[PDB]
Protein backbone atom coordinates (compact mmCIF):
# COMPACT_ATOMS: atom_id res chain seq x y z
CA UNK A 1 0.00 0.00 0.00
CA UNK A 2 1.28 3.26 -0.02
CA UNK A 3 1.02 3.80 3.26
CA UNK A 4 3.45 0.56 3.49
CA UNK A 5 6.18 2.57 1.29
CA UNK A 6 5.73 6.11 3.56
CA UNK A 7 7.02 3.52 6.53
CA UNK A 8 9.70 2.25 4.38
CA UNK A 9 10.84 5.57 3.84
CA UNK A 10 12.16 5.73 6.97
CA UNK A 11 10.89 9.56 6.98
CA UNK A 12 7.95 9.15 9.29
CA UNK A 13 9.43 10.96 12.19
CA UNK A 14 10.17 14.44 12.46
CA UNK A 15 11.57 16.54 9.80
CA UNK A 16 14.73 18.67 9.69
CA UNK A 17 14.84 21.60 7.35
CA UNK A 18 17.58 21.38 4.79
CA UNK A 19 21.50 22.74 5.36
CA UNK B 1 -23.82 31.93 -12.19
CA UNK B 2 -22.61 29.94 -8.95
CA UNK B 3 -23.81 32.51 -7.05
CA UNK B 4 -27.36 34.10 -7.01
CA UNK B 5 -27.20 38.00 -5.74
CA UNK B 6 -27.77 37.37 -2.16
CA UNK B 7 -24.97 35.51 -1.78
CA UNK B 8 -22.60 37.18 -4.24
CA UNK B 9 -23.09 40.50 -2.55
CA UNK B 10 -22.13 38.84 0.66
CA UNK B 11 -19.37 37.62 -1.24
CA UNK B 12 -18.37 40.64 -2.40
CA UNK B 13 -18.73 42.75 0.88
CA UNK B 14 -16.59 39.99 3.20
CA UNK B 15 -13.62 40.22 0.13
CA UNK B 16 -13.34 44.15 0.64
CA UNK B 17 -13.59 43.71 4.38
CA UNK B 18 -10.80 41.19 4.45
CA UNK B 19 -8.85 43.98 2.33
CA UNK B 20 -9.82 47.00 4.94
CA UNK B 21 -8.39 44.72 7.96
CA UNK B 22 -4.77 43.43 5.97
CA UNK B 23 -4.43 47.02 4.90
CA UNK B 24 -5.05 48.37 8.89
CA UNK B 25 -2.95 44.93 9.90
CA UNK B 26 0.15 46.29 7.59
CA UNK B 27 0.02 50.13 9.06
CA UNK B 28 0.00 48.58 12.22
CA UNK B 29 3.08 45.48 11.58
CA UNK B 30 4.62 48.57 9.97
CA UNK B 31 4.67 50.92 12.86
CA UNK B 32 5.99 48.21 15.55
CA UNK B 33 8.61 47.18 12.75
CA UNK B 34 9.59 50.26 12.90
CA UNK B 35 9.63 51.19 16.25
CA UNK B 36 9.99 47.90 18.67
CA UNK B 37 16.13 43.18 26.99
CA UNK B 38 12.63 43.25 28.68
CA UNK B 39 13.44 40.43 31.26
CA UNK B 40 16.61 38.51 32.69
CA UNK B 41 17.19 34.36 33.14
CA UNK B 42 16.70 34.83 36.97
CA UNK B 43 12.97 35.82 36.58
CA UNK B 44 12.14 32.33 35.42
CA UNK B 45 12.22 29.09 37.40
CA UNK B 46 13.26 26.14 34.26
CA UNK B 47 10.94 23.73 34.35
CA UNK B 48 11.06 21.10 31.27
CA UNK B 49 13.06 21.06 27.78
CA UNK B 50 9.78 21.57 25.48
CA UNK B 51 11.52 20.77 22.15
CA UNK B 52 15.12 21.10 20.77
CA UNK B 53 16.58 22.31 17.25
CA UNK B 54 20.44 22.88 16.45
CA UNK B 55 19.76 26.31 17.71
CA UNK B 56 19.49 24.90 21.61
CA UNK B 57 15.96 23.95 22.95
CA UNK B 58 12.38 25.67 23.75
CA UNK B 59 11.83 25.05 27.91
CA UNK B 60 9.08 25.33 30.21
CA UNK B 61 9.64 28.31 32.43
CA UNK B 62 7.60 30.14 35.09
CA UNK B 63 7.85 33.43 35.72
CA UNK B 64 8.76 33.73 39.29
CA UNK B 65 6.76 36.99 40.27
CA UNK B 66 3.31 36.26 37.98
CA UNK B 67 3.27 32.89 38.75
CA UNK B 68 2.98 32.44 34.26
CA UNK B 69 4.09 29.82 32.27
CA UNK B 70 6.18 30.41 29.18
CA UNK B 71 8.34 28.82 26.55
CA UNK B 72 11.46 30.05 26.12
CA UNK B 73 13.21 29.20 23.40
CA UNK B 74 17.60 29.32 23.98
CA UNK B 75 20.14 29.63 21.37
CA UNK B 76 23.39 29.57 21.80
CA UNK B 77 24.93 32.16 20.24
CA UNK B 78 28.50 30.81 19.27
CA UNK B 79 26.26 27.65 17.83
CA UNK B 80 24.01 30.41 15.59
CA UNK B 81 27.36 32.09 14.17
CA UNK B 82 28.63 28.54 13.40
CA UNK B 83 25.02 27.05 11.90
CA UNK B 84 25.25 30.84 9.98
CA UNK B 85 21.87 31.64 11.04
CA UNK B 86 22.64 35.14 12.40
CA UNK B 87 20.71 37.15 10.32
CA UNK B 88 17.45 34.45 10.55
CA UNK B 89 17.57 34.73 14.44
CA UNK B 90 17.43 38.16 14.46
CA UNK B 91 14.67 38.49 11.93
CA UNK B 92 12.67 35.75 13.77
CA UNK B 93 13.01 38.14 16.38
CA UNK B 94 11.81 41.31 14.90
CA UNK B 95 9.46 39.18 12.81
CA UNK B 96 7.60 38.12 16.71
CA UNK B 97 7.86 40.99 17.92
CA UNK B 98 5.89 43.06 15.02
CA UNK B 99 3.07 40.91 14.13
CA UNK B 100 -0.40 40.21 15.54
CA UNK B 101 -2.35 37.53 14.83
CA UNK B 102 -4.39 34.64 16.75
CA UNK B 103 -2.38 31.78 15.24
CA UNK B 104 0.66 33.25 15.58
CA UNK B 105 2.74 32.84 18.69
CA UNK B 106 3.04 35.97 21.11
CA UNK B 107 6.24 37.12 22.13
CA UNK B 108 6.41 38.09 25.70
CA UNK B 109 10.13 39.09 26.64
CA UNK B 110 13.44 38.74 24.43
CA UNK B 111 16.60 39.05 26.10
CA UNK B 112 20.87 38.29 25.86
CA UNK B 113 23.60 36.78 27.82
CA UNK B 114 27.32 36.50 27.42
CA UNK B 115 26.31 32.91 26.10
CA UNK B 116 22.64 32.56 24.93
CA UNK B 117 19.45 34.59 23.40
CA UNK B 118 16.08 34.73 24.64
CA UNK B 119 12.70 34.90 23.32
CA UNK B 120 10.22 34.27 26.01
CA UNK B 121 6.85 33.67 24.05
CA UNK B 122 3.35 31.93 25.11
CA UNK B 123 3.56 28.32 26.04
CA UNK B 124 1.03 26.00 23.81
CA UNK B 125 0.43 23.63 25.73
CA UNK B 126 -1.74 20.93 23.64
CA UNK B 127 1.31 20.01 21.28
CA UNK B 128 2.99 19.57 18.07
CA UNK B 129 0.36 18.42 15.43
CA UNK B 130 3.09 16.40 13.94
CA UNK B 131 2.70 13.88 17.28
CA UNK B 132 -1.11 14.16 16.97
CA UNK B 133 -1.06 13.62 13.02
CA UNK B 134 1.40 10.31 13.64
CA UNK B 135 -1.07 9.21 16.60
CA UNK B 136 -4.49 9.26 14.95
CA UNK B 137 -2.81 8.38 11.89
CA UNK B 138 -5.00 10.93 9.38
CA UNK B 139 -7.30 13.71 10.29
CA UNK B 140 -11.09 13.56 8.65
CA UNK B 141 -11.67 15.95 6.20
CA UNK B 142 -13.68 18.15 8.64
CA UNK B 143 -10.53 17.93 11.08
CA UNK B 144 -8.03 18.72 8.63
CA UNK B 145 -10.39 21.80 7.03
CA UNK B 146 -10.68 23.17 10.32
CA UNK B 147 -6.49 23.63 10.57
CA UNK B 148 -6.32 23.93 6.64
CA UNK B 149 -8.49 26.91 7.36
CA UNK B 150 -6.19 28.40 9.76
CA UNK B 151 -3.41 28.22 7.72
CA UNK B 152 -4.75 29.99 4.89
CA UNK B 153 -5.97 32.98 7.04
CA UNK B 154 -2.47 32.96 8.56
CA UNK B 155 -0.72 32.83 5.26
CA UNK B 156 -3.10 35.92 3.86
CA UNK B 157 -1.72 37.81 6.57
CA UNK B 158 1.89 37.57 6.42
CA UNK B 159 1.37 37.60 2.17
CA UNK B 160 -0.26 40.84 3.09
CA UNK B 161 2.93 42.12 5.50
CA UNK B 162 5.19 40.54 2.43
CA UNK B 163 5.96 37.82 4.45
CA UNK B 164 6.80 34.73 3.17
CA UNK B 165 7.11 31.72 5.66
CA UNK B 166 8.71 28.52 3.92
CA UNK B 167 8.58 26.61 6.20
CA UNK B 168 5.05 25.33 6.54
CA UNK B 169 5.02 21.13 8.38
CA UNK B 170 3.14 19.65 11.11
CA UNK B 171 6.46 19.78 13.01
CA UNK B 172 6.18 23.38 12.80
CA UNK B 173 2.66 23.63 13.87
CA UNK B 174 1.58 23.44 17.86
CA UNK B 175 -2.28 22.73 19.02
CA UNK B 176 -3.28 25.38 21.97
CA UNK B 177 -5.71 24.39 24.77
CA UNK B 178 -8.87 24.91 22.51
CA UNK B 179 -7.72 23.16 19.43
CA UNK B 180 -6.48 25.85 17.29
CA UNK B 181 -3.24 25.93 15.58
CA UNK B 182 -0.20 28.18 16.63
CA UNK B 183 3.21 29.03 14.67
CA UNK B 184 6.01 29.91 16.48
CA UNK B 185 8.64 29.38 14.30
CA UNK B 186 9.79 32.15 11.69
CA UNK B 187 13.51 31.43 11.58
CA UNK B 188 13.00 31.15 7.43
CA UNK B 189 10.55 33.82 6.94
CA UNK B 190 11.83 36.91 5.03
CA UNK B 191 10.14 39.60 3.92
CA UNK B 192 9.67 39.71 -0.43
CA UNK B 193 7.54 41.86 -2.02
CA UNK B 194 8.60 40.25 -5.33
CA UNK B 195 11.47 37.51 -5.76
CA UNK B 196 13.86 35.52 -3.35
CA UNK B 197 16.37 32.90 -4.31
CA UNK B 198 17.72 31.07 -1.38
CA UNK B 199 17.28 27.21 -0.86
CA UNK B 200 15.41 26.78 2.46
CA UNK B 201 12.42 24.53 3.59
CA UNK B 202 11.57 20.50 4.13
CA UNK B 203 12.42 18.52 1.47
CA UNK B 204 8.86 17.27 1.36
CA UNK B 205 7.54 20.70 1.60
CA UNK B 206 9.42 22.22 -0.84
CA UNK B 207 7.57 23.62 -4.25
CA UNK B 208 9.00 22.71 -7.60
CA UNK B 209 10.42 25.85 -8.46
CA UNK B 210 12.37 26.19 -5.27
CA UNK B 211 13.99 22.87 -6.06
CA UNK B 212 14.98 23.51 -9.95
CA UNK B 213 16.72 26.99 -8.23
CA UNK B 214 13.95 29.57 -9.53
CA UNK B 215 13.67 32.88 -8.51
CA UNK B 216 10.47 32.52 -6.57
CA UNK B 217 7.48 34.05 -4.60
CA UNK B 218 4.80 34.05 -1.75
CA UNK B 219 3.27 31.21 -3.93
CA UNK B 220 5.42 28.37 -2.25
CA UNK B 221 3.76 28.80 0.50
CA UNK B 222 0.57 28.14 -1.39
CA UNK B 223 2.30 24.95 -2.74
CA UNK B 224 3.26 23.95 1.21
CA UNK B 225 -0.35 24.48 1.94
CA UNK B 226 -1.35 21.75 -0.64
CA UNK B 227 1.77 19.32 0.95
CA UNK B 228 0.17 19.99 4.56
CA UNK B 229 -3.71 19.31 3.74
CA UNK B 230 -3.08 16.40 1.51
CA UNK B 231 -0.91 15.01 4.57
CA UNK B 232 -3.31 15.94 6.97
CA UNK B 233 -5.89 14.34 5.32
CA UNK B 234 -3.44 11.16 3.87
CA UNK B 235 -1.78 10.55 7.00
CA UNK B 236 1.32 11.03 4.47
CA UNK B 237 2.61 13.62 2.52
CA UNK B 238 2.36 13.70 -1.23
CA UNK B 239 5.82 12.84 -1.70
CA UNK B 240 7.78 10.42 -0.33
CA UNK B 241 11.18 8.67 -0.48
CA UNK B 242 14.26 7.22 0.95
CA UNK B 243 16.12 10.11 0.08
CA UNK B 244 15.55 13.82 -0.46
CA UNK B 245 17.23 13.65 -4.12
CA UNK B 246 14.46 11.19 -4.95
CA UNK B 247 11.91 12.90 -2.81
CA UNK B 248 12.28 16.63 -5.49
CA UNK B 249 12.00 14.29 -8.44
CA UNK B 250 8.72 13.24 -8.02
CA UNK B 251 7.57 17.20 -6.52
CA UNK B 252 8.92 18.22 -10.06
CA UNK B 253 7.33 15.43 -11.77
CA UNK B 254 3.46 17.02 -12.01
CA UNK B 255 2.23 13.60 -10.69
CA UNK B 256 0.16 13.55 -7.91
CA UNK B 257 -1.43 10.25 -6.62
CA UNK B 258 -4.42 10.42 -4.17
CA UNK B 259 -6.27 8.34 -1.34
CA UNK B 260 -9.33 6.96 -2.49
CA UNK B 261 -10.42 8.05 0.49
CA UNK B 262 -9.92 11.63 -0.55
CA UNK B 263 -13.28 13.51 -1.96
CA UNK B 264 -13.38 14.67 -5.01
CA UNK B 265 -13.20 18.53 -3.71
CA UNK B 266 -10.24 17.62 -1.83
CA UNK B 267 -8.06 16.25 -5.09
CA UNK B 268 -9.61 19.30 -6.96
CA UNK B 269 -8.32 21.88 -4.38
CA UNK B 270 -5.01 19.84 -4.09
CA UNK B 271 -4.58 19.31 -7.80
CA UNK B 272 -4.60 23.45 -8.24
CA UNK B 273 -2.28 23.93 -4.70
CA UNK B 274 -0.01 21.30 -5.92
CA UNK B 275 0.63 22.73 -9.13
CA UNK B 276 4.02 22.75 -10.57
CA UNK B 277 2.56 25.50 -13.35
CA UNK B 278 2.89 28.93 -11.87
CA UNK B 279 0.60 30.54 -13.96
CA UNK B 280 -1.97 28.23 -12.52
CA UNK B 281 -1.26 27.50 -8.98
CA UNK B 282 -4.22 28.89 -6.86
CA UNK B 283 -3.23 31.64 -4.37
CA UNK B 284 -0.81 32.81 -7.14
CA UNK B 285 -3.93 33.88 -9.72
CA UNK B 286 -5.44 37.59 -10.72
CA UNK B 287 -7.85 36.27 -7.89
CA UNK B 288 -5.66 35.94 -4.78
CA UNK B 289 -5.87 33.55 -1.65
CA UNK B 290 -10.42 34.04 -2.93
CA UNK B 291 -9.75 31.28 -5.34
CA UNK B 292 -9.00 29.11 -2.10
CA UNK B 293 -10.84 30.81 0.42
CA UNK B 294 -14.06 30.02 -2.45
CA UNK B 295 -13.04 26.64 -3.52
CA UNK B 296 -15.81 23.92 -2.91
CA UNK B 297 -13.77 22.21 -0.42
CA UNK B 298 -13.96 25.24 2.28
CA UNK B 299 -17.78 25.63 1.46
CA UNK B 300 -18.59 25.41 4.62
CA UNK B 301 -16.09 27.61 6.37
CA UNK B 302 -17.00 30.61 8.17
CA UNK B 303 -13.90 32.18 7.91
CA UNK B 304 -14.97 34.92 10.47
CA UNK B 305 -16.07 32.50 12.83
CA UNK B 306 -12.20 30.49 12.53
CA UNK B 307 -10.99 33.98 12.83
CA UNK B 308 -12.74 34.90 15.82
CA UNK B 309 -12.13 31.26 17.20
CA UNK B 310 -15.98 31.01 17.77
CA UNK B 311 -16.30 27.20 15.74
CA UNK B 312 -15.91 24.13 18.06
CA UNK B 313 -12.26 22.59 17.75
CA UNK B 314 -12.97 18.84 16.52
CA UNK B 315 -9.98 17.80 18.67
CA UNK B 316 -9.22 19.57 22.29
CA UNK B 317 -5.99 18.20 23.23
CA UNK B 318 -5.63 17.04 26.92
CA UNK B 319 -5.09 19.85 29.80
CA UNK B 320 -4.25 18.84 33.25
CA UNK B 321 -3.56 22.68 34.28
CA UNK B 322 -1.31 25.24 33.92
CA UNK B 323 2.54 23.79 33.30
CA UNK B 324 1.39 20.78 32.26
CA UNK B 325 3.31 19.31 29.95
CA UNK B 326 1.91 16.32 29.20
CA UNK B 327 1.39 16.42 25.33
CA UNK B 328 5.13 16.83 24.81
CA UNK B 329 7.74 14.27 24.58
CA UNK B 330 10.54 14.00 26.82
CA UNK B 331 13.73 15.33 25.96
CA UNK B 332 17.42 15.12 27.20
CA UNK B 333 17.50 18.24 29.63
CA UNK B 334 21.29 19.74 29.25
CA UNK B 335 22.63 22.53 31.53
CA UNK B 336 22.44 26.21 30.79
CA UNK B 337 25.78 27.14 31.35
CA UNK B 338 26.72 30.97 30.70
CA UNK B 339 30.44 32.09 30.05
CA UNK B 340 31.89 34.50 31.97
CA UNK B 341 33.00 35.50 29.02
CA UNK B 342 30.63 37.72 26.22
CA UNK B 343 30.45 35.82 23.43
CA UNK B 344 29.84 36.77 19.70
CA UNK B 345 28.30 40.50 21.52
CA UNK B 346 29.15 42.36 17.95
CA UNK B 347 26.84 39.76 15.79
CA UNK B 348 23.92 40.11 18.03
CA UNK B 349 23.90 43.72 19.16
CA UNK B 350 20.23 44.88 17.66
CA UNK B 351 18.74 41.21 19.06
N1 LIG C 1 5.60 28.42 22.31
C1 LIG C 1 5.79 27.10 22.47
N2 LIG C 1 4.99 26.43 23.31
C2 LIG C 1 5.22 25.12 23.48
N3 LIG C 1 6.15 24.37 22.92
C3 LIG C 1 6.97 25.03 22.03
C4 LIG C 1 7.94 24.27 21.33
C5 LIG C 1 8.74 24.88 20.39
C6 LIG C 1 8.63 26.23 20.13
C7 LIG C 1 7.71 26.99 20.79
C8 LIG C 1 6.85 26.42 21.76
Amino acid sequence: TTYADFIASGRTGRRNAIH
Amino acid sequence: GHMGNAAAAKKGSEQESVKEFLAKAKEEFLKKWESPNTAQLDHFDRIKTLGTGSFGRVMLVKHKETGNHYAMKILDKQKVVKLKQIEHTLNEKRILQAVNFPFLVKLEFSFKDNSNLYMVMEYVPGGEMFSHLRRIGRFSEPHARFYAAQIVLTFEYLHSLDLIYRDLKPENLLIDQQGYIQVTDFGFAKRVKGRTWTLCGTPEYLAPEIILSKGYNKAVDWWALGVLIYEMAAGYPPFFADQPIQIYEKIVSGKVRFPSHFSSDLKDLLRNLLQVDLTKRFGNLKNGVNDIKNHKWFATTDWIAIYQRKVEAPFIPKFKGPGDTSNFDDYEEEEIRVSINEKCGKEFTEF
